[PDB]
C-alpha cells in the first residue's frame, strides 16, 4: 500500500497547496527574472577584397576596426576596379563592435541569407547549388593573431523563387530565398569569432555557376542569453539537492521493507533517476571548458527522461489492472514498451547523424543532400509511427483499466474490509494519478502552443513578463514537482 | 563552280534528326517537328522544321564543312512560312564558327553573322543583318521590312569581297549597299585622326555551324530550303527551283482552303439564325 | 561637420554634434529615398526631379500634393532603413546596445527612433503643411515597420520546435518603393480643422466626400491639388517636360502625346551601344559584345 491511500483529504490538500505554491514560483522565476531564452543578431557581411595577398599563406580579412579590409560598398564597384570573383571574401565578425561572446551563451547557431538580384540574362538555374569556401577563426583579445577553428567547403542548394513579373521594369529585385542552415557549435569558449566566406567560380567543374547575381550575404547568429543561462543554473542548483534528498528517502523507504519492491516502485525510482540526471548541472562545467558536445548530451538527457516518462505511464496503467494482472515482471510489458524503445533508438540515431557529426564539422547538416533528407525523414517517420502505436496502446490500456474498475465496484460490498480498503485505495491511486497527469500534460501542451504563437513577451503594468522563458521554467518546475509528488505519495506505507 | 557550303531539303524524311543537334543549355527549350503545315505546295518538298510549343525558346543547329569567305562571295539563303502569324517571334538564322559547342547554344552564343526576319509587336517587323566584327555586333542601319502573311517567303543575303552586299527576298532585290556604309564598323571619317580603313570586314576565318536560336510566343512557323554557298547564281536558281515552283500550287491550296472556310462560316451563320 | 551641410534645421545640426557618425548614414538614407522616388516616377510628368539644387533632404515641394506626400514618406523610410542597415554591418557601434544579460534591443527600434527624432525636427513652422509632412513621415516609417520580413528557426531538442528564435529583417528598398507607390496611387485628400480656442489647427480630417474621420496613420495624405507638371512655373514648383524622353505610343503617361501635353516629339538618331551577348559569373566577370544600333529616341518639344 502506498502513502496516498492512507492520507486524509486535509493532508492531500496541504501537499497540493505547497506544490501549487512552488509551481507559481517556478513560473514567476522565468516570467519576471529571466531575460528570454535566445537572442538573434543579424549580421551583414562586409565584401572584403583580396588584392592577391592570400597566395600561399592564409590571410584573415577583418570587417572593421584596426587592420580593416579593403571593401566594396556595393558589388557593382568590382567591375570598374576589374576585381574578379574568387577575391571577394564576405567577412563577418561575430561579436558586433565593442561586445564580447561569453561561455554563458551556451551555443552559437548560425544561418545564412543570400540577397540574389533578379537579372534577365543572369537568372538562377533550375537546380542551382552554392558551394561556399568557408573559413572560421577565434580570438581571445583584440591584439592577438586569429587562430583557425574550421575550414570546410559548404555546398547548399538554393530554394529561391521570384514573385514579381519577369520584366526589365522589375529587374534588380531580390529573389525570395529560404534561409540556409550554416553551422552550430555547442560551445562559445572564445570571445571573438571571424568568419570568411568565398564563392569561387569554375565553369569546367561547375562550381558556383548559375547561382544568380548575389549582392549580399547576411548571417544571423542565435545564442542563449547569459541571463537566462544564469537563471536556469540557479533553478537547477535549487532542484538538484531536493531531488537527491527525496531520492535517498524513497530508496530507504523501498529497501527496508519486509518484502522486495514491486515493478511499479522500481519504475518510479527509474523515473526519479532519469530526472536527477537532468537536474545535475554539468553544463556549469561548460563555462570553464570547451566541450562542444554539450548540446548532444543535453538532448540525450531530455530524450531519456521522455522515454522513461512514457514508459512509466504504460507501466502504471498495466499495474493498475484490477483482475488477473499486475505481474511484477518487466518482460510482460515488451508489447507496450517496445514502441518507446524503437522510437527512442530512431531519434537517437537521427540526433547522432545530425548533431553527432557536427562535432567534427560545424557546417555539416544532414539535410544538404537528398539521400540525407530521405534518411532523416525515415527515422523521424518511424519515430512518429512508434509514438502513434504507443498512444493507441495507452488509450486501450486506460480504457481497459476503467472497465476493470467499473466491473470491480459492484462486487466490493461482498468482500472483507481489508480487501475493500485495498481495492478502494488502488482505485483512488489510479484516478488521482491519471487526473494529475492529464492536468500536467494539458497545461504543458497549452503553454507550448501559447509560447509558439505569442510574440514572446507581454507588457502589463510596470513590468514585462517573458512568456517564452516562463514556459521553460514553469514546465521544468512542473515536471520536477510531478516527480516529487509521484515519489512521495506513491512510496510504500508501513503498517502499525 | 558551285561551292555548296551547306544545303538541305529534308527529302529523306528523317535527316533533320541526324544533321541538326538540339541544344540542352536550358531544360525548357522548345522542340522542332518536321511537318508540311496545314497548307503547302508540295507534301514532301515543303516539309520543314516547325515550332510546336507556345511561349518557348528554340535552339537547334546543323554543322557543315568549315570554310572561309576571304576573297570569295558569300551567300546565305532560306525560306520561312509563318502558319500562325506571330505577334512576336524570330525567324532568323545564325552562323557560328566550328568552335561553338552545339549542345550548349543559347541566346547569348557568339555568332558570326545573324540574318533573317524578326517580328515582335506591330512596332518591329524588320530583317536583321548583324555582323560580329571586332567584338561589336553591329546591326544594319537601313530598315528592311519583312513579310508577314502565312505564305512561304524566301530570304537571301549576299556579301561580296568588294564590301558590297544585297538582300534578296522572294528571289527579288529588297536592299543593297556596302558594308562600311550601312554599319558602324569603322570610326566616322570626319579627316578624323582616329580613322583607318579596313577592307577585311567581310572576311571570316571559318564558318562551321548554322543554328536556329529564336523566341516565339506563337509557335507554328516552318523553316525550309537552307543554302550556304559562294555562288549568287546557284542561290538564285535554287530559290526558283524550290520556292518559285511550289509558289503557284501553295497559293492555289491556300485559296481553296480559305474558300472552304468562308463557305463553312457563311453557311454556319445562315443556319444559326 | 554639419557646418558645411546645407538645409539642416538648427536642432538637427546639434544632433550632428551628438552623433557625427550617424549624420553620414542619414544623408545616405535621404539620398536612397530620393533615388527610389526618382526611379518610381521616372515615367511620369513629375520625375521626382524638381530638385534643381542639392540639399540633404531634397528641395521642398511648394505644393503639398500627392507627390510631396510620396517624397516625404520615402525620405523618412529611407533614413530609418539606412540607419538600421548601417547598424547591422558594424558601421555604427553605439546602435543597439546589458549585452550579456538580454542581448540588446531590436535594431529596427533604434533605427526608427533616431530617424524619427531627426526627420520630424525639420518641420519647424507649425502649419497645416507641417501636419501633412508629419503625417506622411509617420506613414512612411509605419510602412517600413509593416514590411519587415519576419523569420523563425526551430532549434530545440533534436532540432524540433521545442525552442525557436524569431527575428525581423529589413525589406530591400525597391520593394518598399513599390509599396509606397501603391500608397501614392490611392492617397486621400485631407483638410485641416481649426479650433477657435486654440487659434491654430492641430489635427486634420479627410476632405474626400462621404467621410469626416481622421486618416489612418499608415495612409499618405495631401492638402493641395496637383499641378500640371508639364509647363515650367516656379510659382507652383513645376519643372516642365521640355526635352524629356517619350515612347510615342498609346500607353498612358509615357506616350509622347501625354508626356509633352500635346507639344509633339523630337528625334535625333541616338545610336545606342547596347552591350549584349555576355557570359556571366555571379558578380564580376563580363566578356560581352556591344551590339550597337542606330535607334531613334524621341524627346518632348
Ligand atoms: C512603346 O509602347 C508600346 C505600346 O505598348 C510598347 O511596345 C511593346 O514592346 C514590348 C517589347 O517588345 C512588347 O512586349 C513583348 O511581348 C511579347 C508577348 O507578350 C513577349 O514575347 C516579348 O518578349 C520579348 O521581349 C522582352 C523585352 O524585349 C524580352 O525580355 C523577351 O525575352 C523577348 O525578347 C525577344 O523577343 C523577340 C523574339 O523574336 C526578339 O526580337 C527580341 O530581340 C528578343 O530576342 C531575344 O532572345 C532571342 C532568343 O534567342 C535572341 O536571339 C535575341 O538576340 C538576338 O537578337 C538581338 C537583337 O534583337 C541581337 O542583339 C542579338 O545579337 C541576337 O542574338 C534576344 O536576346 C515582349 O515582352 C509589347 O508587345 C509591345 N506592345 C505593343 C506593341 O503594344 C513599348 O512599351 C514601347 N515600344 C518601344 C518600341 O519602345
Ligand atoms: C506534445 C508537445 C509537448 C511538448 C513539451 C516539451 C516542452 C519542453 C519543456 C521545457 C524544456 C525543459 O525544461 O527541459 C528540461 C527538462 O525537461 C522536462 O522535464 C519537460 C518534460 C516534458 C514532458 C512531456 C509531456 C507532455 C505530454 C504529452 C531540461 O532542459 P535541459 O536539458 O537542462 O536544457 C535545455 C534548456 N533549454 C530548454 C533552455 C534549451
Ligand atoms: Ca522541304
Amino acid at each position: 500500500g502506498a502513502i496516498i491511500e492512507n492520507m486524509s483529504t486535509k493532508k492531500l490538500c496541504i501537499v497540493g497547496g505547497i506544490l501549487l505554491v512552488f509551481q507559481i514560483i517556478a513560473f514567476l522565476v522565468g516570467g519576471l527574472i529571466a531575460p528570454g531564452p535566445t537572442t538573434a543578431v543579424s549580421y551583414m557581411s562586409v565584401k572584403c577584397v583580396d588584392a592577391r595577398k592570400n597566395h600561399h599563406k592564409t590571410k584573415w580579412f577583418v570587417p572593421w576596426g584596426p587592420n580593416h579590409c579593403d571593401k566594396i560598398r556595393d558589388i557593382e564597384e568590382a567591375i570598374p576596379r576589374e576585381i574578379e570573383a574568387n577575391d571577394i571574401v564576405f567577412s563577418v565578425h561575430i561579436p558586433l563592435p565593442h561586445m564580447e561572446m561569453s561561455p554563458w551563451f551556451q551555443f552559437m547557431l548560425f544561418i545564412l541569407q543570400l540577397d540574389i538580384a533578379f537579372k534577365l540574362n543572369n537568372q538562377i538555374r533550375e537546380n542551382a547549388e552554392v558551394s561556399m569556401d568557408v573559413s572560421l577563426a577565434y580570438r581571445d583579445d583584440a591584439f592577438a593573431e586569429w587562430t583557425e577553428m574550421a575550414h570546410e567547403r559548404v555546398p547548399r542548394k538554393l530554394k529561391c523563387t521570384f514573385t514579381s513579373p519577369k520584366t526589365p521594369e522589375h529587374e534588380g529585385r531580390y529573389y525570395e530565398c529560404d534561409v540556409l542552415p550554416f553551422m552550430e557549435i555547442g560551445s562559445v569558449a572564445h570571445k571573438f569569432y571571424l568568419l570568411n566566406i568565398r564563392l569561387p567560380v569554375n565553369e569546367k567543374k561547375k562550381i558556383n555557376v548559375g547561382i544568380g547575381e548575389i549582392k549580399d550575404i547576411r548571417l544571423v547568429g542565435i545564442h542563449q542569453n547569459g541571463g537566462f543561462t544564469k537563471v536556469w543554473f540557479a533553478m537547477k542548483t535549487f532542484l538538484t539537492p531536493s531531488i537527491f534528498i527525496i531520492m535517498v528517502w524513497y530508496w530507504r523507504r523501498i529497501t527496508m521493507m519486509s518484502r522486495p519492491p514491486v515493478l511499479l516502485e522500481k519504475v518510479i525510482f527509474a523515473l526519479g533517476i532519469s530526472m536527477t540526471f537532468i537536474n545535475i548541472p554539468v553544463e556549469w562545467f561548460s563555462i570553464g571548458f570547451d566541450w562542444t558536445w554539450m548540446l548532444l548530451f543535453g538532448d540525450i538527457r531530455q530524450g531519456i527522461f521522455y522515454a522513461m516518462l512514457l514508459s512509466f505511464w504504460i507501466i502504471f496503467c498495466g499495474e493498475h489492472m484490477m483482475d488477473q494482472h499486475e505481474r511484477n515482471h518487466i518482460a510482460g510489458y515488451w508489447k507496450q514498451v517496445g514502441p518507446i524503445a524503437v522510437g527512442s533508438f530512431c531519434l537517437f540515431i537521427f540526433d547522432m547523424c545530425e548533431r553527432g557529426v557536427q562535432l567534427t564539422n560545424p557546417f555539416y547538416s544532414i539535410w544538404t543532400t537528398d539521400i540525407g533528407t530521405e534518411l532523416a525523414m525515415a527515422f523521424i517517420i518511424v519515430a512518429g509511427i512508434c509514438l502513434c502505436l504507443y498512444f493507441l496502446f495507452l488509450c486501450f490500456m486506460v480504457f481497459q483499466v476503467f472497465r476493470n474498475i467499473s466491473g470491480k465496484q459492484s462486487s466490493l460490498p461482498a468482500m472483507s474490509k481489508v480487501r475493500r480498503l485495498h481495492y478502494e485505495g488502488l482505485i483512488f491511486r489510479f484516478k488521482f494519478l491519471m487526473l494529475i497527469t492529464l492536468a500536467c500534460a494539458a497545461m504543458t501542451v497549452i503553454f507550448f502552443i501559447v509560447s509558439q504563437v505569442t510574440e514572446g513577451h507581454w507588457k502589463w503594468g510596470g513590468v514585462t513578463v517573458q512568456v517564452n522563458s516562463a514556459f521553460f521554467t514553469g514546465i521544468y518546475g512542473m515536471w520536477n514537482l510531478y516527480v516529487f509528488a509521484l515519489m512521495f505519495l506513491y512510496a510504500p506505507s508501513h503498517k502499525n | 563552280e558551285p561551292a555548296v557550303y551547306f544545303k538541305e531539303q529534308f527529302l529523306d524524311g528523317d535527316g533533320w534528326t541526324s544533321r541538326w543537334i538540339e541544344s540542352k543549355h536550358k531544360s525548357d527549350f522548345g522542340k522542332f517537328v518536321l511537318s508540311s503545315g496545314k497548307f503547302y505546295g508540295d507534301e514532301e518538298k515543303d516539309k520543314g522544321l516547325q515550332t510546336s510549343q507556345d511561349a518557348r525558346f528554340y535552339a537547334l543547329s546543323a554543322s557543315f564543312e568549315p570554310f572561309s569567305n576571304k576573297g570569295q562571295t558569300l551567300v546565305v539563303q532560306f525560306t520561312v512560312k509563318h502558319e500562325q502569324n506571330i505577334d512576336c517571334g524570330g525567324g532568323y538564322v545564325k552562323l557560328f564558327p566550328n568552335s561553338l559547342d552545339q549542345t550548349d547554344m543559347h541566346g547569348d552564343s557568339e555568332y558570326n553573322i545573324m540574318f533573317g526576319p524578326d517580328i515582335c509587336g506591330p512596332g518591329t517587323k524588320k530583317v536583321h543583318v548583324i555582323f560580329n566584327y571586332k567584338g561589336k555586333n553591329v546591326l544594319i542601319n537601313k530598315d528592311i521590312r519583312c513579310k508577314d502573311d502565312e505564305f512561304t517567303h524566301l530570304y537571301t543575303l549576299i556579301v561580296r569581297p568588294d564590301n558590297t552586299y544585297e538582300v534578296k527576298i522572294d528571289n527579288s532585290q529588297v536592299e543593297s549597299g556596302s558594308l562600311e556604309d550601312d554599319w558602324d564598323f569603322l570610326p566616322p571619317k570626319k579627316d578624323n585622326p582616329e580613322y583607318s580603313p579596313d577592307p577585311s570586314i567581310y572576311a571570316y576565318d571559318n564558318f562551321g555551324v548554322l543554328g536556329l536560336d529564336l523566341w516565339q510566343v506563337k509557335s507554328g512557323t516552318i523553316f525550309d530550303n537552307f543554302l550556304i554557298t559562294n555562288d549568287e547564281a546557284y542561290a538564285e536558281e535554287f530559290g526558283n527551283e524550290t520556292w518559285g515552283v511550289t509558289k503557284a500550287a501553295e497559293k492555289q491550296m491556300k485559296d481553296k482552303q480559305d474558300e472552304e472556310q468562308r463557305l463553312k462560316e457563311e453557311e454556319e451563320d445562315k443556319k444559326r439564325k | 561637420i554639419c557646418n558645411k551641410i546645407p538645409g539642416l534645421a538648427p536642432r538637427q545640426r546639434a544632433i550632428c554634434q551628438s552623433r557625427p557618425d550617424a549624420i553620414i548614414v542619414i544623408g545616405e538614407g535621404s539620398q536612397m529615398g530620393l533615388d527610389e522616388c526618382q526611379f518610381q516616377f521616372r515615367n511620369g510628368r513629375w520625375n521626382c526631379s524638381a530638385l534643381g539644387e542639392r540639399t540633404v533632404f531634397g528641395k521642398e515641394l511648394k505644393v503639398g500634393s500627392r507627390e510631396a506626400a510620396f517624397t516625404y514618406a520615402i525620405i523618412a523610410a529611407g533614413v530609418a532603413h539606412a540607419i538600421t542597415a548601417a547598424c547591422t554591418q558594424g558601421n555604427l557601434s553605439d546602435c543597439g546596445c546589458g549585452w550579456k544579460w538580454g542581448g540588446c534591443s531590436a535594431d529596427i527600434r533604434y533605427g526608427i527612433g533616431f530617424a524619427k527624432v531627426f526627420v520630424d525636427a525639420r518641420e519647424i513652422k507649425q502649419n497645416a503643411r507641417t501636419l501633412m509632412n508629419l503625417h506622411n513621415n509617420e506613414a512612411g516609417r509605419k510602412i517600413l515597420e509593416e514590411n519587415m520580413k519576419l523569420e523563425c528557426k526551430c532549434h530545440g531538442v533534436s532540432g524540433s520546435c521545442t525552442t525557436k528564435t524569431c527575428w525581423t529583417t529589413l525589406p530591400q528598398f525597391r520593394e518598399l518603393g513599390y509599396v509606397l507607390k501603391d500608397k501614392y496611387n490611392e492617397a486621400v485628400h485631407v483638410e485641416p480643422v481649426r479650433a477657435s480656442r486654440n487659434k491654430r489647427p492641430t489635427f486634420l480630417k479627410i476632405k474626400k466626400p462621404l467621410s469626416y474621420r481622421k486618416p489612418m496613420d499608415t495612409d499618405l495624405v495631401y492638402i493641395e491639388k496637383s499641378p500640371n507638371y508639364c509647363e515650367e512655373d516656379p510659382v507652383t514648383g513645376s519643372v516642365g517636360t521640355q526635352g524629356r524622353a517619350c515612347n510615342k505610343t498609346a500607353p498612358q503617361a509615357s506616350g509622347c502625346d501625354l508626356m509633352c501635353c500635346g507639344r509633339g516629339y523630337n528625334t535625333h538618331q541616338y545610336a545606342r551601344v547596347w552591350q549584349c551577348n555576355c557570359k556571366f559569373h555571379w558578380c564580376c566577370y563580363v566578356k560581352c559584345n556591344t551590339c550597337s544600333e542606330r535607334t531613334e529616341m524621341y524627346t518632348c518639344k
